[PDB]
């Protein structure tokens, strides 16, 4: 039939499906992870040959603020050229918003051959990588105490691939990096700019961008590090010149974190009886050894859980892809406000473009964290290794969990979200003194307004005397200009930022009952006493016990990937309006900014109405009137995402008993005519039409905003 | 009238509530060779005892699911269990096995 | 020039700690 | 069906009274005019109803556009998360209200997630009351308010 | 130095695991040069 | 209370016996197949309607077929 | 290495010694202070009288429930409309509860009560028992509310003079 | 006229107190009623 | 000034609202908890 081609590549890559032996599962996961390596290198050689070879990248570096960069060229086939747009410089192509070309001036790069020579780099490296996974797989793979030596792979990864690389990237930085772009933000034109070589065998060309170089490595042994502080620097704020972080004090941050891994990878005992061992701290972890605060924790404790980390894969994999979660929404945040890039927070573009892609990088991360959860408990979890333990104790008092987070999910939906249909109501009454707003009855966000006072008083210096500037221009201090354009400015927090932080606390909050309902029930529940012999995907248990839809732990994954869709739109929302309203802009030559929506966030994005017609209405003006023009493929592919949304719902409104009956009247249509075939046609399945029904769910929307986001901003941003 | 030891089990919020006391409660019974670990259909781990046991549950079907794991997940395989109804006024019947 | 409104408020919830710990403190002695 | 005989109707109805008979004929060829310049060009004055610039006599229409658009959401949660998601929700409300003191309330009838054809009827009635309070709203407002 | 002469006179006694001696000399060497380098900066500035 | 029917196509092959988690059903001697051995449902008060009978019958048609009857509290599978 | 687990003190035990019952001790629900203090509340303060129980219950309730719309509701721009609409919203909330506490024991003692009420409900957490209890709770409830709003009313239509009389402004 | 309800019709009393009564005095009671109804044995 | 008593400190109404609270109002509640403690039995 039909459903074995799709539950073929539906059991492509779960391992303990096949015979379930740990060291041989172990050996598999060790060399695919090669070829994924290998597809990022792959990825990454594109991404610095397009750069090398399809560019306006040597015109982008002259004068960085009035051209567009541009990576991708069209051909001209089906009069798809259209697409090709004028960047400045006679360039012809599109607009890319991956931001690559400032993170390459902030490299170092200067040439489009430094860049074919990444790229070049790459794809050996890709190579390198498909040799590996042929290596260590088919002719001396490792075996099962090598991957249970957590010790070693935890003081290896700190100190040499996270201690080492930021050490490693902090000689780039020092011997590259600041060279290239001290000259080049003091005004020096590219055909004079040395090559990258030339700060290393003429020694003295560095002495006079940094004099503390003439005295050497020297005052490095001996402890006179004060010495270095040049190009090693405590700064604070940005460059008035691109806007970015300044140089020296990330040379100094890669110095001091890359102290700190290699320190943090000498923790663990390996081989020689001195550090910590992973069993010593989880078995001491108990009453009466911790706190007495958290004497709930009860005398077991972390006890049993080391034979978690033997066994499972799933469980490691559940932790790793939830702090992925948590590195990408620091990436997001942290690289709006504290742009590390030359002339990046001026292009609004790419601003919008890498918190938007960040955030949802993590959204499926977390998603994905709580799916190996509940595989691991549903696979992986035996009972045996877990009495009256923290993992024991969770699972029984799941009752307690759940109903908890449904209740305070139903207080923030009450107050967040019904506070804002309390506003369309008092507007539309013509009623605004008494709406929640900055002009009716306020809800000031008080302690995060005390927080952004306390970061700007530390700086001075009250707690801070080291830095010059702000850590953040978002936090405090004053507005930073590259351009006559506001690079960062202090981010006012009113009452439509208390509104919509507590709408992000009511999204988060239920898409982690979502998730947890499903991981903390995967196995049994009131309704289902045998839940984790059926298995952690199924579709039900029948039409009994009033009907059992919906009840396996893969649905609430199901159900969690809207949710959390339904969380980071808003997330994205907030920040594409509050950065065009409040952040965004133009001084003008009087000394005033005009924002690009004019300062509405306040007064309008308190209500629904304000949303639909302030920043979905008008703000979608772009991508509508951008046919016969060069941003018209955003234009399609808005109206593309329109579709898929709109096609998802067949799949997720209707049932596979339907679609079965309609197909046996086609199977009697081609029967008569004897073109009969031997595989049977068969409907998709219960979880096959749900995952169809999510995925182009997920597609259709996330297109959507995607078009939306980024006609407007290659327009006006 | 029934006879067993309580396995070793730190309580739950998924056991017995309101309809135990009022409808109807059921009674799963066992003897074990030895003293080792069992999943609880209301969600954890809990001892059985050696010898004979006695735990009771909310519904017919937590019984039988936990009968259906004694079958299943020792060697030797666990196959005496009985299971009873209990009704509010004491009065205990028989259903499994009929 | 003398306390603000906030000082005063930071020192109200924190004597709530001390008087959490002496009510603890109190029925450990006896009852 | 009834949705794009009516779009259909309107649309060509609001190019004969405007007298912009022709800007039907171009833009109803392709579906980014009917995007564009029915359902985006029409909106204007129906989500002006009520702003920050004050309320007129078209903020019932313009509440009852968000009220249809709700009541269209609303549906969705009854037609895509099925029953046993729910069921399972409601017996640790049913544990949190036994172990909860002063609340003594207790319910009589037993508190059940709705069945399989009842959230599909429930479901279909919040899609159906949302589709009309949405449209019927935008056929009066943005026909009273050109004309 | 004499930071790394307080670390082997306190940590001979801290530490469970002594000899695998060679190594444990290696840590309580390192560590004298991180609380070394840690009070001199600190002395440095008073 | 749901309904449990047996038909006369059963060939005895204790499938929803075995596939049942309430013990609604059970073997009773019958001379109508090979196996000598017929379902019943004698407990059909404790059905709760999960069709994992159905799901186990390798007859075409099925010879168990559940009605989902009246519901009641042992049928709704309510532990409150 | 399970042997000897449940076999050193823990602070979480089984509800009344009993691991079957779906609860657990702790000390939000079991220590001695929470204890004291929930057991002493009116709903459960031993021996009260039906009555009694709603009028501090009543008392308590309708007091404060004449607060918020004096203060954020629709007339809190006079003093004299923002109580008189807030003393009106607390008679309305008592009335609406007083009725559900009427209906809901004119539903439940039917015969034998089905759950919570029925006679062989070990519920500590509920032990009005009988409709006669319920009633009279309903009416000490609706005396008791009633009057604490009307209390919180006469306090706050005569702040003006309230005011003066803890200032000592009423000694010139 | 501007500031308030009025009603330039006959008996505008009428929706002074109709609308009181119909939308938030008497469901009240009627709910109350209803579920009398369907909860009796 | 002169004729009442006013607080030129910060939060001057908590005098306002302590003295009554700590001297009139909680000291009957806290001599009735304690006599019910020590006649209980
Ligand atoms: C009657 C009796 C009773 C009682 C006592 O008595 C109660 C209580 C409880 C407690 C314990 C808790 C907490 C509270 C809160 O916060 O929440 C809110 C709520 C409210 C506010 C509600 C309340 C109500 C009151 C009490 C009464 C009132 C009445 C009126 C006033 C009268 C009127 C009458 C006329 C005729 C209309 C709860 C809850 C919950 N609920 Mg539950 N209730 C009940 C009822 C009901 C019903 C009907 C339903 C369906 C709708 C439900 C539902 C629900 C859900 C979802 C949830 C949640 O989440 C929660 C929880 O769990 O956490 C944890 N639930 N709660
Ligand atoms: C200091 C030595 C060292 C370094 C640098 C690494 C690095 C890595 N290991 Mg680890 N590993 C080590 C020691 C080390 N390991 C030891 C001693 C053990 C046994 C306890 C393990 C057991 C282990 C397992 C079981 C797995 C890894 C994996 C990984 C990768 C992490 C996942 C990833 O994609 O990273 C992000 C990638 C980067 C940050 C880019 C830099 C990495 C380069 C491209 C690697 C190749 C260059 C070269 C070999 C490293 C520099 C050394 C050279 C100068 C001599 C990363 C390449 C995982 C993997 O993906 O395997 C393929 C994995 O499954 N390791
Ligand atoms: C980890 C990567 C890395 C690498 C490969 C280098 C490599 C080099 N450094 Mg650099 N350096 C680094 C990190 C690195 N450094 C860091 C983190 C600092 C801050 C403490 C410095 C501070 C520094 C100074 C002050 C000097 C060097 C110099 C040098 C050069 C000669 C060193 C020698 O022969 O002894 C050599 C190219 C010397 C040089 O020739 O300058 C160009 C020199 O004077 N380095
Ligand atoms: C490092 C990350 C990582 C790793 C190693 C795994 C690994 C695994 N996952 Mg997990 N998972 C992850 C992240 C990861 N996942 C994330 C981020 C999520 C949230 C979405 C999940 C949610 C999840 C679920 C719900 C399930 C798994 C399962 C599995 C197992 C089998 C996978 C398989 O056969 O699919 C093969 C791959 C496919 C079938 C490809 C389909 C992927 C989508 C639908 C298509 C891509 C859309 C594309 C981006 C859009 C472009 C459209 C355009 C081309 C037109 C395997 C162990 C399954 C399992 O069997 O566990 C027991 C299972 O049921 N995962
Ligand atoms: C706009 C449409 C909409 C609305 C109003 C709701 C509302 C709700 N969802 Mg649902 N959901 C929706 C779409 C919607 N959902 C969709 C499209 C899906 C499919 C993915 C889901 C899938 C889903 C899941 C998986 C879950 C929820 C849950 C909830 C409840 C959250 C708790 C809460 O906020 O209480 C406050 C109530 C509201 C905010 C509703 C509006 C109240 C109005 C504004 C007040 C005025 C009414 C007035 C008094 C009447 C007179 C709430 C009832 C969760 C839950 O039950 O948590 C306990 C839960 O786990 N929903
Ligand atoms: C929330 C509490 C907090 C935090 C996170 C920091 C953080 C910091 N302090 Mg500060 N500090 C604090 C409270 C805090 N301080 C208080 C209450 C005082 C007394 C007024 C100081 C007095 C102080 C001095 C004198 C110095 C720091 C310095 C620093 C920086 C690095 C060194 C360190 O001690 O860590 C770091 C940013 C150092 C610095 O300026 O680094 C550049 C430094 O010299 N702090
Ligand atoms: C015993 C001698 C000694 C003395 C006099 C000091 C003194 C100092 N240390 Mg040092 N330190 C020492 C030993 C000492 N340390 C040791 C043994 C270590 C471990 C290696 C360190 C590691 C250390 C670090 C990493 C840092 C300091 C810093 C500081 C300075 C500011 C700390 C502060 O006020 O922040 C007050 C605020 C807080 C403590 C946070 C709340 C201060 C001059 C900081 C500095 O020099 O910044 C300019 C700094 O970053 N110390
Ligand atoms: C079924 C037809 C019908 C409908 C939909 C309405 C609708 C309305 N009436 Mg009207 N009313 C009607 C017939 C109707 N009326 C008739 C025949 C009379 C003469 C007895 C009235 C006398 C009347 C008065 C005095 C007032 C209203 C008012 C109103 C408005 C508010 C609701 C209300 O307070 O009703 C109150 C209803 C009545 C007093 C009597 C209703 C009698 C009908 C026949 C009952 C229909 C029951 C229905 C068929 C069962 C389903 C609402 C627009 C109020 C208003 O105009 O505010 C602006 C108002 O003050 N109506
Ligand atoms: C903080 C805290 C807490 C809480 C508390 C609270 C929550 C409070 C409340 C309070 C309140 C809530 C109060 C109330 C009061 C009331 C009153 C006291 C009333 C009175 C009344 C009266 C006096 C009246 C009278 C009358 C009548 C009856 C009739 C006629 C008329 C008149 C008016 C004369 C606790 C303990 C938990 C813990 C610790 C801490
Ligand atoms: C999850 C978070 C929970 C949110 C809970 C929200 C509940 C409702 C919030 C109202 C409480 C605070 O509301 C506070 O009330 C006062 C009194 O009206 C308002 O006061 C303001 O408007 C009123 C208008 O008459 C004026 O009298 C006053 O001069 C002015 O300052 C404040 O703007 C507001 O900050
Ligand atoms: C539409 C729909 C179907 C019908 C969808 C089907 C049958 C999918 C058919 C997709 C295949 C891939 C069509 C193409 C067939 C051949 C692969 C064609 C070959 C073409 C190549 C040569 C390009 C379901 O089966 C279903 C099941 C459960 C819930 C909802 C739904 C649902 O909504
Ligand atoms: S409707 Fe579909 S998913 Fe729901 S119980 Fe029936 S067969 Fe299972
Ligand atoms: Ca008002």
């Amino acid at each position: 039939t039909t459903t074995w081609i799709w539950d073929l590549h539906a059991d492509a890559h779960d391992f303990d499906s096949h015979t379930t032996d740990l060291e041989d599962i172990s050996r598999k996961i060790f060399s695919a992870h090669f070829g994924h390596l290998a597809v990022i290198f792959l990825w990454l050689s594109g991404m610095y040959f397009h750069g090398a070879r399809f560019s306006n990248f040597s015109s982008w570096m002259t004068d960085p603020i009035h051209i567009k960069p541009s990576a991708q060229v069209v051909w001209p086939i089906f009069g798809q050229e259209i697409l090709n747009a004028d960047m400045g410089d006679g360039f012809r192509g599109i607009q890319i918003t991956s931001g690559l070309f400032q993170m390459w001036r902030g490299e170092g790069f200067t040439h489009e051959f430094q860049l074919f020579w990444t790229a070049i780099g790459a794809l050996v490296m890709a190579a390198l990588m498909m040799f590996a996974g042929w290596f260590h797989y088919h002719v001396r793979a490792p075996k099962l105490d090598w991957f249970r030596n957590w010790e070693s792979m935890m003081n290896h990864h700190l100190a040499g691939l996270l201690g080492l690389g930021s050490l490693g990237w902090a000689g780039h930085l020092i011997h590259v990096a600041l060279p290239t772009n001290k000259l080049l933000d003091a005004g020096v034109p590219l055909e004079d700019i040395p090559l990258p070589h030339e700060f290393i065998l003429n020694k003295s060309l560095m002495v006079d961008l940094y004099p503390s170089f003439a005295e050497g490595v020297k005052p490095f042994f001996t402890l006179n590090w004060s010495a270095y502080a040049d190009f090693l620097t405590f700064k604070g704020g940005l460059n008035p010149v691109t806007g970015g972080l300044w140089m020296t004090d990330i040379a100094h941050h890669h110095v001091a974190i890359a102290v700190l891994f290699i320190i943090a990878g000498h923790f663990y005992r390996t081989n020689w009886g001195i550090g910590h061992s992973f069993r010593e701290l989880l078995d001491d972890a108990r009453t009466p050894k911790m706190l007495p605060i958290f004497n709930f924790i009860g005398p077991v404790g972390h006890r049993g859980l080391d034979k978690i980390f033997e066994t499972s894969w799933h469980a490691n994999l559940a932790i790793h892809l939830v702090q992925f979660g948590t590195a990408s929404l620091l990436v997001a945040h942290h690289m709006y406000a504290m742009p590390p890039y030359p002339y990046l927070a001026t292009d609004y573009a790419t601003v919008t473009s890498l918190f938007t892609h960040h955030v949802w990088i993590a959204g499926f991360c977390i998603v994905g964290g709580a799916a190996h959860a509940a595989i691991f408990l549903v696979r992986d979890y035996n009972p045996a290794d877990h009495v009256n333990n923290v993992l024991d104790r969770t699972l029984r008092h799941r009752d307690t969990v759940v109903s908890h987070l449904a209740w305070v999910c139903q207080f923030l939906g009450f107050h967040s979200f019904a506070m804002y249909c309390h506003n369309d109501t008092m507007r539309a009454f013509g009623r605004p003194q008494d709406m929640f707003s900055d002009t009716g009855i306020q809800l000031q966000p008080i302690f995060a307004q005390w927080v952004q006072q306390i970061q700007t008083m530390a700086v001075g210096g009250v707690t801070a005397p080291g830095l010059g500037g702000p850590v953040s221009h978002a936090f405090g201090g004053g507005v930073v200009a590259i351009g006559d354009k506001i690079a960062m400015m202090p981010i006012q927090l009113g009452t439509a930022d208390f509104l919509i932080h507590h709408i992000h606390a009511f999204t988060i909050h239920v898409t982690v009952l979502v998730l947890l309902k499903g991981v903390l029930f995967s196995r049994n529940s009131r309704l289902i006493p045998d839940k984790g012999e059926l298995g952690f995907r199924f579709p039900c248990d029948g039409p009994g016990r009033g009907g059992t839809c919906q009840v396996s732990a893969w649905d609430h994954v199901f159900l969690g990937l809207f949710w959390m869709y339904n969380s980071l739109s808003i997330v994205i929302f907030h920040f594409f309006w509050k950065m065009q309203s409040d952040v965004w802009g133009t001084v003008g030559a009087d000394g005033t900014i005009s924002h690009i929506t004019g300062g509405n966030f306040a007064q309008a994005s308190i209500t629904n109405n304000g949303w639909l017609r302030d920043f979905l209405w008008a703000q979608a003006s772009q991508v509508i009137g951008s046919y016969g023009s060069a941003l018209s493929a955003y234009g399609l592919f808005f109206l593309a995402g329109h579709f898929i949304f709109g096609f998802s719902l067949m799949f997720l409104f209707s049932g596979r008993g339907y679609w079965q009956e309609l197909i046996e009247s086609i199977v009697w249509a081609h029967n008569k005519l004897k073109i009969t075939t031997a595989i049977q046609p068969r409907a998709l399945s219960i979880t096959q039409g749900r995952a169809v029904g999510v995925a182009h769910y997920l597609l259709g929307g996330i297109v959507t905003t995607w078009a939306f986001f980024l006609a407007r901003m290659a327009a006006i941003g | 009238t029934l006879t067993g030891k309580t396995p070793v089990f730190g309580g739950s919020t998924g056991g017995l509530l309101t309809r135990a006391a009022v409808e109807e409660k059921y009674a799963i019974t066992w003897t074990s060779t030895k003293q080792q670990v069992f999943e609880m259909p209301t969600g954890g781990a809990a001892i059985m005892h050696e010898g004979e046991n006695l735990l009771y549950l909310a519904r017919k079907e937590q019984c039988l699911a936990l009968g259906t794991q004694l079958r299943s997940k020792f060697k030797p395989k666990i196959e005496d269990y009985k299971i009873y109804r209990i009704y509010p006024n004491g009065e205990t019947q028989y259903v499994h096995p009929a | 020039m003398t306390l603000s409104e906030t000082q005063v408020f930071v020192a109200l919830v924190i004597a709530l700690v001390p008087a959490i710990l002496a009510f603890r403190l109190s029925t450990e002695l006896y009852k | 069906t009834l949705g794009w005989v009516t779009f259909y109707w309107h649309w060509k109805h609001l190019s004969v009274w405007s007298g912009n008979v022709a800007q039907f004929n171009e833009s109803s060829t392709y579906l980014m005019g009917w995007f564009r310049d029915y359902l985006w060009a029409n909106s204007a004055q129906l989500i002006n109803g009520y702003s920050p610039a004050g309320t007129n006599s078209l903020a019932v229409w313009a509440w009852m556009f968000l009220f249809g658009h709700l009541a269209w959401a609303v549906s969705f949660m009854f037609l895509i998360t099925w029953r046993g998601y729910w069921q399972e929700l409601i017996e640790t409300l049913m544990w949190a209200h036994e172990n909860t003191p002063l609340s003594f309330g207790y319910p009589k009838d037993k508190p059940v997630a709705l069945s399989i054809v009842q959230a599909r009827l429930v479901g279909l009635t919040h899609f159906t009351v949302g589709y009309i309070a949405t449209y019927g709203a935008f056929l009066i407002a943005s026909t009273s308010s050109r004309f | 130095c004499n930071l790394f002469v307080l670390a082997i006179g306190k940590y001979a006694i801290q530490r469970p695991g002594a000899g695998p001696g060679l190594p444990e000399l290696l840590a309580t060497a390192s560590l004298g040069h991180i609380l070394g380098a840690g009070m001199i900066l600190g002395l440095g500035n008073a | 209370s749901h309904s449990v029917k047996i038909y006369d196509t059963c060939i005895g092959c204790t499938q929803c016996v075995r596939a049942c988690p309430l013990d609604v059903l059970e073997m009773v001697p019958w001379d109508g197949c090979k196996a000598g051995s017929i379902a019943s449902s004698p407990r059909t008060e404790d059905c709760v309607g999960c069709k994992r009978c159905e799901t186990a019958c390798p007859t075409d048609f099925l010879s168990i077929r559940v009605y989902l009857g009246a519901e009641t509290t042992r049928s709704m599978g309510l532990a409150y | 290495t399970w042997v000897d687990a449940y076999d050193q003190k823990d602070i979480i035990q089984p509800y009344r010694g009993n691991p079957e019952l779906g609860n657990l001790a702790t000390p939000v629900n079991s220590s001695n202070l929470v204890k004291t203090y929930i057991n002493n509340l009116p709903a459960y303060r031993p021996g009260l009288t039906p009555f009694l129980r709603g009028l501090e219950i009543g008392m308590a309730h309708g007091y404060f429930l004449v607060g918020p719309e004096v203060v954020v509701g629709p007339l809190r721009e006079t003093a004299h409309g923002a109580n008189l609409s807030g003393l009106i919203t607390a008679i309305y909330i008592t009335v609406s509860a007083c009725l559900g506490i009427s209906i809901f024991a004119l539903a439940t003692f039917q015969g034998d009560p089905r759950g919570a009420y029925n006679s062989n409900s070990p519920d500590r957490l509920r032990p009005l028992r009988s409709k006669d209890g319920w009633f009279q709770l309903s009416g000490g409830i609706l005396l008791g509310s009633m009057g604490g709003a009307i209390f919180a009313y006469v306090l706050l239509e005569n702040f003006g003079d309230l005011d003066a009389i803890l200032r000592g402004a009423v000694n010139v | 006229d501007m500031t308030q309800l009025t009603g330039a019709y006959a008996a505008p009393w009428l929706p002074w107190i109709m609308i009181p009564l119909i939308f938030y005095i008497l469901p009240f009671p009627i709910f109350a009623i209803i579920f009398l109804w369907i909860e009796r044995e």
